[PDB]
RNA sequence: GGGAUAAGUGCUGAAAGCAUCUAAGCAUGAAGCCCCCCUCAAGAUGAGAUUUCCCAACGUUAUAAGAUCCCUCAAAG
RNA sequence: UUGGCACCUCGAUGUCGGCUCAUCGCAUCCUGGGGCUGUAGUCGGUCCCAAGGGUUGGGCUGUUCGCCCAUUAAAGCGGUACGCGAGCUGGGUUCAGAACGUCGUGAGACAGUUCGGUCCCUAUCCGUCGUGGGCGUAGGAAAUUUGAGAGGAGCUGUCCUU
RNA sequence: AUAUGUUAAGUGGAAAAGGAUGUGGCGUUGCC
């Protein structure tokens, strides 16, 4: 998990959701997981 | 009761005639070591030819105290001394004889050698 | 909704099944109509999101009440072992205590070379709920594929 | 579970299985009796009301708690029991096996079993920071002025005042206490004596009680 | 040890035909939260409960149950 | 933190370090939970949750700091008048003596140094720790109690077995 | 209180670069 004020999807799969009012981006690379904050 | 500055005789031919206690181990904020406990030391007094040399900063087990130990039984057992025996990691004596007698709680602490080697164990 | 807009299952509305699998029944959203048919009010977000999730746990009732869903788990590694102690299952996976899974209503557990083990059940929710904490037991890992691992699921493998 | 009332004797040691000395507190916990039985429908709560160490009856112009007033005796009268030095309740045991009047035996443990004791610890009076709280003096010499002083109560202007809970001197001991997990050696009929290995608080006479240990 | 949670991990699941731990539902998950353990506690003026004891006449006098004064004391101070 | 400003205090708001006693924050040192790993294992790196508890004994120096010795699960970082002198000390630092280097014609002086050098106070109020008396609790009284609420406790090592 | 709409963050009831299928209103265009 990279928790940054910053999130992107980092690939072409990544993907942008929402959860629990936090923008998170994950991914089959579990590298690219991501949370806001 | 042993603590830092404590100064202990060696019952063991190892070169070390008197040592000064450095550390009690075994926890933070140990303060006092009795029978069979390890301590670090710095050997104040040393005899000529010997392995170990004064100045040097050695372990020891403590072998006999004038506090003595009490046992489960509710009988006690106290010595006229405080000595100790100066030993590797693997706890056997570095040196090859002891002098005097030693408790019978070494023998629970696993310093079979120094047991063996001991000419009397009370 | 595209996702919003039967046999010989009751479907006798809340809503109740006496399907031959057993009843699953349930509540659904209380401001969609049937007609069977779910229809949306309003037009709504909500509205429209509630209607799509209302029609899918509907087809999952008359699904679950027709002919059920089963659920597949495998064992991968050597040693591992998986038995029905009676109605219960038992995990071998490498820790130092069996692992005990104990079966729950309207599922069942089944087991083959003591290796491949199956939940079946009525509802879909209780039986990913059962794999899921029989997969929890020990999951995958990437070395060497070892664990509890979905049947028809990829494991990503690392080297060494 | 059980409980009972006694009386601690004095301290004493026995020699266990094996030869290991065990030292012990002597509890005589003669003259139980239950008292009253309180319930849920009437009192709220179960739980059995034990009398222990009967006293004298009534008279006229008594001058001293060694007499039972008029009260106490028709409370135990109630029972059917003399009356009583002690009474105190417990809510550990189950209320359906005792009924009222009927007497607790010493023999109601057994060796072995796990037992926490209470008891109203020694008095010590008006007592410092240094014994009461355990706190270290100030130097002894050097040029010092401070020896059993409890030392700063406080910080500065933020918060210009002595917090709830400073540890000071004030009167120590006498509180109750219960001490936990000890162990009953051994059951004597005959005296009606409780062995406890171990200490318990309070002095010698002092009112203690035995109930099995909650953990 | 019990309950509820954090970061996490999910199951079912639409908006978004798919995917998705979430939007509605359903789980799980910390030495931490609330209890569990110990002590104080009804001036808790919201002043609670139980058992037992006592019962008068003309503010006054004498009293009940019950306390004290005074005296011998210590486990208490 | 070093500063900038000069708004409270010069009919006085005692300055550094230490001792005693703490208390709070979390940007967490240890312990608990978790994601990623260029995570094989044992170890590590990094980020997230987490403030319950815990978090050392010496050599040198007035020291804070820092270095070192030996430990420890760990030897966290900060706030509280750089917490705390009507609680203590008084080694250092604004005092009178004296000396060295240096500057000054001199009296004397110091990005300096050196030896010596008086620490007052019987607690009124609030606050805090204990301990009694009065009245109240719709009769009076003895004993046993419920528990609204509050306080306490909360750490962790090593070894064997698997 | 009245009418119309916006917000779901207790935003309202203290802050930035920057990040984001949060949600309302204008639209310009590509495909059907
Ligand atoms: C020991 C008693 C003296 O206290 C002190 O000396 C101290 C320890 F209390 C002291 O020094 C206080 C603390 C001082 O006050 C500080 O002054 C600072 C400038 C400021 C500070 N604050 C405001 C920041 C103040 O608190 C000062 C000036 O005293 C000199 C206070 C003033 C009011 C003052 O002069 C008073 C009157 C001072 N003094 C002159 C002593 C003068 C010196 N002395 C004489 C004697 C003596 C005489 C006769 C016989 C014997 N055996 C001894 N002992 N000591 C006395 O005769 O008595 C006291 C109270
Ligand atoms: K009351
Ligand atoms: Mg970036
Ligand atoms: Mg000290
Ligand atoms: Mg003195
Ligand atoms: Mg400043
Ligand atoms: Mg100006
Ligand atoms: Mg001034
Ligand atoms: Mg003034
Ligand atoms: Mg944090
Ligand atoms: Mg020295
Ligand atoms: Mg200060
Ligand atoms: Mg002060
Ligand atoms: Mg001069
Ligand atoms: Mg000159
Ligand atoms: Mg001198
Ligand atoms: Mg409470
Ligand atoms: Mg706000
Ligand atoms: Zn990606």
């Amino acid at each position: 998990m990279k928790v940054r004020p910053s999130v992107k999807p980092i690939c072409e799969k990544c993907k942008v959701i929402k959860r629990k009012g936090k923008v998170m981006v994950i991914c089959e690379n579990p590298k690219h997981k991501q949370r806001q904050g | 009761m042993i603590q830092q500055e404590t100064r202990l005789k060696v019952a063991d031919n190892s070169g070390a005639r008197e040592v000064l206690t450095i550390k009690v181990l075994g926890g933070s904020g140990r303060k006092t070591a009795n029978i069979g406990d390890v301590i670090v030391c710095t050997v104040k007094n040393a005899t000529p030819g010997g392995v170990v040399k004064k100045g040097d900063v050695v372990k020891a087990v403590i072998v006999r105290t004038k506090s003595g130990v009490r046992r489960n039984d509710g009988s006690y057992i106290k010595f006229d001394e405080n000595a100790c025996v100066i030993i590797r990691d693997d706890k056997g004596p570095r040196g090859t004889r002891i002098f005097g007698p030693v408790a019978r709680e070494l023998r629970e602490g696993n310093f079979m050698k120094i047991v063996s080697l001991a000419p009397e164990v009370l | 909704s595209r996702v919003g807009k039967p046999s010989d299952v009751t479907v006798t509305f809340h809503v109740t099944v006496k399907g031959p699998k057993g009843e699953l029944s349930r509540t659904l959203n209380e401001r969609m109509t049937f007609k069977i048919e779910v229809v949306r009010p309003s037009d709504s977000k909500e509205d429209r999101t509630n209607h799509g999730t209302t029609r899918a746990l509907l087809n999952n009732m008359v699904q679950g009440v027709s002919q059920g869903y089963v659920k597949v788990l495998e064992l991968v590694g050597v040693g591992y072992r998986a038995q029905m102690q009676g109605k219960d299952l038992i995990l071998n996976v490498g820790y130092s205590h069996p692992v005990e899974i104990k079966a729950e209503e309207n599922i069942t557990f089944s087991v083959e070379k003591n290796t491949v083990v199956k939940v079946e059940g009525i509802s879909k929710e209780q039986v990913g709920a059962l794999a899921s904490n029989i997969r929890s037991v020990r999951p995958p890992e990437p070395y060497k594929g070892k664990g509890i691992r979905y049947q028809g699921e990829y494991v990503r493998r690392k080297e060494g | 579970t059980k409980g009972i009332l006694g009386r601690k004797i004095g301290m004493t040691q026995v020699f266990g299985e094996n030869g290991e000395l065990i030292p012990v507190t002597v509890v005589e916990a003669k003259e139980n009796v239950v008292l009253q039985k309180k319930t849920v429908e009437v009192d709220g709560y179960n739980a059995i009301q034990v009398g222990f160490e009967d006293k004298k009856a009534y008279k006229k112009d008594a001058k001293s708690n060694k007499y039972a007033n008029k009260p106490a005796e028709g409370h135990a009268k109630k029972a059917d029991a003399a009356p009583k030095r002690f009474i105190r309740e417990f809510r550990n045991v189950d209320v359906d096996a005792y009924e009222v009047g009927q007497e607790v035996s010493v023999d109601t443990f057994v060796a072995g079993d796990v037992i926490d004791v209470t008891g109203v610890s020694k008095g010590k009076g008006f007592q410092g920071a240094i014994k009461r709280h355990g706190q270290s003096r100030g130097p002894m010499s050097h040029g010092s002025h401070f020896h059993r002083a409890p030392g700063s109560v406080g910080m500065a202007s933020d918060a210009s005042r002595v917090f709830k809970g400073q540890k000071m001197p004030g009167r120590m001991g006498g509180n109750t206490v219960t001490v936990q997990n000890l162990e009953v050696v051994q059951v004597d009929t005959e005296n009606k004596v409780i062995l406890v290995k171990g200490n318990v608080p309070g002095p010698k006479k002092g009112l203690v009680e035995i109930r099995t240990s909650i953990k």
